[PDB]
RNA sequence: UAAAGUUGCUGCAGUUAAAAAGCUCGUAGUUGGAUCUCUCUCGGCCGAAGCGUUUACUUUGAAAAAA
């Protein structure tokens, strides 16, 4: 039932589709899953031998997915053993227009579809239940950035385990190193 | 200080302030070179060795020589952390 | 500092870092838009609409809830004033001081303040004509100022 | 000072500063839920409200505008969020 | 009003280095400010710095190693050709052994030595030594 | 101290500090002494954090011990409050005391009878001993001072936060400095209390000496 | 002409030595905050064809008399 973007679903993507189908036919959230849909799914190693799976939801359904994501992620976690689950919207990036190019688009690139905006949105969507209360880009002596993200204290014990998988997912998608912290000052 | 042959050609290497990393001039008579005695971990007695902090006269005049020496001692374990 | 006064004030709002809808806001975007339309139909400017929504119903920022600014929402449905609100208020102040100066010709401070107000009006009108918010031939005149208010 | 840390300021030292002069600016205002004896619904009131807030369940004013924070009438319980 | 935020950043760094401070807070931040600071830091003059993200225009807290004598901006940003670079270095640098002129070229923001290595002239941003 | 359990401050030291009123500063606060105070009371008096006081006293004792010749340490007190304490410190430790008027040019005028070139310089009050502190900036002379909340820190390299106004506090501070210097040197141990009691350093005004006898 | 950093773009000066308009608006001028990483033809890397939003740069390559 998944609507793929590469026109050929993978075995893991079909497995996640079957899990969502089972949650649709028999679960506590069957009323809202009807119009919901995902576009892709991948699994990657976040460190050592641990794995986490990324679900790419279409953007217009992102809010609908999030209002039930807290419920959905627990079921998908108990279903797939020790593999962490994240929901990140399928956001496309249009390249920066250059004077060496052709008629790519007669109208201006939207600012929500640039690389920096899409990466900020990916970071925001990586931690849905916990909001971002701050950001500090550290530039080390060798000139390599390290982003340090501040999250809510009221979501500390609930999400601190999900860290080291947020960083791995962000490194896989965007290539940027990110750390997560929970400042004492509110 | 080093020519292309690698030989050192400076008259001398002047001290740098332990706080500001600025050169202490040869005629800076307000600068100090304080020695802080090192102490045994179980007896608390002088070890015969010490730690040296050089503070220039500009820091002394502006009054931050005390805070600079305090921070240098803290960052060295002579003064207890917190 | 101020454009027409020697003052250098630091008073202005400090928007919070979090751009999210507050947890206490059970009002969805469409209810906010409906209340905006009702307040505009009552004859209120976007500034007053925002003040009322922040004060009584409780909306940190309309932009964080509906995704659009108040004036953009009004223009989208179509309820916005023909001329911009700040320009309208400047013209209103100019009309007030001009009416005062008629019976107070000895008030030479009022004349100076009126000159400053009309300079502000001319600058704002030039900016609005640059951005096509005003017609290219839109002119402010004393004999026609009260016709715009 | 000469070594004051700006990246990790004390929370009291940041509540002390002007809201605009902080490391990341944040308002000094807040929203409160005010309960009135004459009603039951939720009335969220801005702390610095510029309008006269009226409880829809009675002829009682909730707050009065002031140069700074609004003046809440005696007999109303207000709970601050965030 | 505040024009040329790079001038403000460099003046703040210079003033904090004269006062002997270990950290300076620069605001507002900008891409050119970050590139200039990175060029400074690659040469060991300034050390690590952190970009504070407020949602309007960042601030930067810059650690200060006591190695910096002067950092300055050149206003206006004169277009500099590779044949006029030596005159600029004689005008701006204390000696031919140390000190850098930071140019902005189509190959990016870099010092004058790199600009001569890449055979690019550009627009002069500033200098530091 | 170095966080060593051997160099930690004991209950007896805190008892002496509280009895002497060392923790009680003044109503004014020098901006360089803010890191040493704890709070300000309802009567405006700043409370000096005794942890920081003990830390700075031990640092000063280390600095004094590092001076190989004890005579190269100079102890100064122009006020009578710290004079007898300075003489007692010099007698116990071996430093060279200057009690009373400090003759200008003592450190800078080589053609002078009372010319000395100390390697360290300890004063009871930077505001009251400003002349030796100023001259210490001419001869590369590091300085240790007993500083109150309003004491100025120019030319002061180790400021010991303490009440330098009261006679009891000044005497106790000098006595503890001497005791710590001796303990760090090796003479007298820290396992049993020192035989010299702090009151040997306290200043006695003529009314007090007449009343006591 | 240099000396003249006594015409100062580099690079002067304007509290008291010569000097900031009595003051404030104001058009031209000058300057201006953050922010964007079967489109195409002979053989499954080639000339053509380019509105990439014109530019300003920068770096090339021609054309710029001799003396």
């Amino acid at each position: 039932i998944v609507k793929p973007n590469g026109e050929k679903p993978d075995e893991f993507e079909s497995g996640i589709s079957q899990a969502l189908l089972e949650l649709e036919m028999n679960s506590d959230l069957k009323a809202q899953l009807r119009e919901l849909n995902i576009t892709a799914a991948k699994e990657i190693e976040v460190g050592g031998g641990r794995k986490a799976i990324i679900i790419f939801v279409p953007v217009p359904q992102l809010k609908s997915f999030q209002k039930i994501q807290v419920r959905l992620v627990r079921e998908l976690e108990k279903k797939f053993s020790g593999k962490h689950v994240v929901f990140i919207a399928q956001r496309r990036i249009l390249p920066k227009p250059t004077r060496k190019s052709r008629t790519k688009n007669k109208q201006k690139r939207p600012r929500s579809r640039t690389l920096t905006a899409v990466h900020d949105a990916i970071l925001e969507d990586l931690v849905f239940p916990s909001e971002i209360v701050g950001k500090r880009i550290r530039v080390k002596l060798d000139g390599s950035r390290l982003i340090k993200v501040h999250l809510d204290k009221a979501q500390q014990n609930n999400v601190e385990h999900k860290v080291e998988t947020f960083s791995g997912v962000y490194k896989k998608l965007t290539g940027k190193d990110v750390n997560f912290e929970f400042p004492e000052f509110q | 200080m080093q020519n292309d042959a690698g030989e050192f050609v400076d008259l001398y290497v002047p001290r740098k302030c332990s706080a500001s990393n600025r050169i202490i001039g040869a005629k800076d008579h307000a600068s100090i070179q304080m020695n802080v005695a090192e102490v045994d971990k179980v007896t608390g007695r002088f070890n015969g060795q010490f730690k040296t902090y050089a503070i220039c006269g500009a820091i002394r005049r502006m009054g931050e020589s005390d805070d600079s020496i305090l921070r240098l001692a803290k960052a060295d374990g002579i003064v207890s952390k917190n | 500092g101020r454009m027409h006064a020697p003052g250098k004030g630091l008073s202005q709002s400090a928007l919070p870092y979090r751009r999210s809808v507050p947890t206490w806001l059970k009002l969805t975007s469409d209810d906010v838009k409906e209340q905006i339309y009702k307040l505009a139909k009552k004859g209120l400017t976007p500034s007053q609409i925002g003040v009322i929504l922040r004060d009584s119903h409780g909306v940190a920022q309309v932009r964080f809830v509906t995704g659009n600014k108040i004036l953009r929402i009004l223009k989208s449905k179509g309820l916005a004033p023909d001329l911009p609100e700040d320009l309208y208020h400047l013209i209103k102040k100019a009309v007030a001081v001009r009416k005062h100066l008629e019976r107070n010709r000895k008030d030479k401070d009022a004349k100076f303040r009126l000159i400053l107000i009309e300079s502000r009006i001319h600058r704002l009108a030039r900016y609005y004509k640059t951005k096509r918010v005003l017609p290219p031939n839109w002119k402010y005149e004393s004999s026609t100022a009260s016709a715009l208010v | 000072p000469l070594a004051k840390d700006l990246l990790h300021p004390s929370p009291e030292e940041e509540k002390r500063k002007h809201k605009k002069k902080r490391l990341v600016q944040s308002p000094n205002s807040y929203f409160m839920d005010v309960k009135c004896p004459g009603c039951y619904k939720i009335t969220t009131v801005f702390s610095h409200a510029q309008t006269v807030v009226l409880c829809v369940g009675c002829s009682t004013v909730l707050c009065q505008p002031t140069g700074g924070k609004a003046r809440l009438t005696e007999g109303c319980s207000f709970r601050r969020k965030q | 009003v505040r024009m040329n935020v790079l001038a403000d950043a460099l003046k703040s760094i210079n003033n904090a280095e004269k006062r002997g401070k270990r950290q300076v807070l620069i605001r507002p931040c900008s891409k050119v400010i970050v590139r200039f600071l990175t060029v400074m830091m690659k040469h060991g003059y300034i050390g690590e710095f952190e970009i504070i993200d407020d949602h309007r225009a960042g601030k930067i807290v810059v650690n200060l190693t006591g190695r910096l004598n002067k950092c300055g901006v050149i206003s206006p940003r004169f277009d500099v050709q590779l044949k006029d670079l030596e005159k600029w270095q004689n005008n701006l640098l204390p000696s031919r052994q140390f000190g850098f002129i930071v140019l902005t070229t189509s190959a990016g923001i870099m010092d004058h030595e790199e600009a001569r290595r890449k055979h690019t002239g550009g627009k002069i941003l500033g200098f530091f030594f | 101290s170095g966080a060593l359990d051997v160099l930690q401050m004991k209950e007896e030291d805190v008892l002496k500090f509280l009895a002497a009123g060392t923790h009680l500063g003044g109503t004014n606060l020098d901006f360089q002494m803010e890191q040493y105070i704890y709070k300000r009371k309802s009567d405006g008096i700043y409370i000096i954090n005794l942890k920081r006081t003990w830390e700075k006293l031990l640092l000063a004792a280390r600095a004094i011990v590092a001076i190989e010749n004890p005579a190269d340490v100079s102890v100064i007190s122009s006020r009578n409050t710290g004079q007898r304490a300075v003489l007692k410190f010099a007698a116990a430790t071996g430093a060279t005391p200057i009690a009373g008027r400090f003759t200008p040019g003592t450190f800078t005028n080589q053609i002078q009878a009372a010319f000395r070139e100390p390697r360290l310089l300890v004063v009871t009050d930077p505001r009251a001993d400003h002349q030796p502190l100023t001259e210490a900036s001419y001869v590369n002379l590091p300085t240790i001072a007993l500083c109150n909340t309003d004491s100025p820190l120019r030319y002061v390299d180790i400021a010991i936060p303490c009440n330098n106004k009261g006679a009891h506090s000044v005497g106790l501070m000098w006595w503890m400095l001497a005791r710590e210097v001796l303990r760090m040197r090796g003479t007298i141990s820290r396992e049993h209390p020192w035989e010299v009691m702090p009151d040997l350093y306290f200043y006695r005004d003529p009314e007090e000496i007449e009343k006591e006898e």
